[PDB]
């Protein structure tokens, strides 16, 4: 019952999994955000060029 | 009884909402 | 005379639409 | 294969559930691509997928 | 490791050409701060048991 209580209120205990999920979803976002950078070009979008 | 102020270069964070209107922002160099 | 510039010094900086994102 | 004011690209187009502000043209994503345009001779707004 | 002053060193126009490369060293801090808490997490988990 104590386990059931501690899980039924607090979500901090899931940090081991949660940090992994965050680490991945953050990596995807930074990768995708790199498409917005010019890299020494006239434009960060290819199709304009 | 009018007011007046001056704009200056600032990095700002803009929160577009569901409708696409700004609702709140943060002046990045304030504190 | 002086008053406090609270938060209404803000505007859309460009003509580019965005929704539900902090940019 | 669409073209709007010089913006090329491919994909499919549909009606917009998104309400639109009467001074913009372009919906841009996080991923720096165009999801929403307006016809430059018709005030209907299209979604780009 | 600091990002900017390693690349340029307290100089303006060199740093302006850095930010057009997007967000390289932003994740490099979060990589290195990520391992920074890690040995702190290691030292915590190796003695104070
Ligand atoms: C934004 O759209 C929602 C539709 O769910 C609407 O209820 C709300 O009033 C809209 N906001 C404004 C400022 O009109
Ligand atoms: C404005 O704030 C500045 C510094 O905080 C000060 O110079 C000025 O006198 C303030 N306003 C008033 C009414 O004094
Ligand atoms: C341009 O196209 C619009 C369609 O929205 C029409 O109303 C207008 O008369 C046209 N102008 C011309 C053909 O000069």
């Amino acid at each position: 019952g104590k386990i059931q209580d501690s899980l039924s209120s607090t979500a901090s205990a899931l940090g081991k999994l949660q940090d992994v999920v965050n680490q991945n979803a953050q990596a995807l976002n930074t990768l995708v955000k790199q498409l917005s950078s010019n890299f020494g070009a006239i434009s960060s979008v290819l199709n304009d060029i | 009884a009018y007011y007046v102020g001056y704009l200056q270069p600032r990095t700002f964070l803009l929160k577009y909402n569901e409708n696409g209107t700004i609702t709140d922002a943060v002046d990045c160099a304030l504190d | 005379a002086y008053t406090n510039s609270f938060t209404r010094g803000v505007y859309y900086p460009d003509k580019v639409f965005r929704s539900s994102v902090l940019h | 294969n669409f073209n709007f004011n010089g913006l090329t690209g491919t994909g499919v187009l549909t009606e917009s559930n998104k309400k639109f502000l009467p001074f913009q043209q372009f919906g841009r994503d996080i991923a720096d691509t165009t999801d929403a345009v307006r016809d430059p001779q018709t005030l209907e707004i299209l979604d780009i997928t | 490791v600091d990002c900017t002053m390693y690349i340029c060193g307290d100089s303006t126009e060199c740093s302006n050409l850095l930010l057009q490369y997007g967000s390289f060293c932003t994740q490099l801090n979060r990589a290195l701060t990520g391992i920074a808490v890690e040995q702190d997490k290691n030292t915590q988990e190796v003695f104070a048991q």
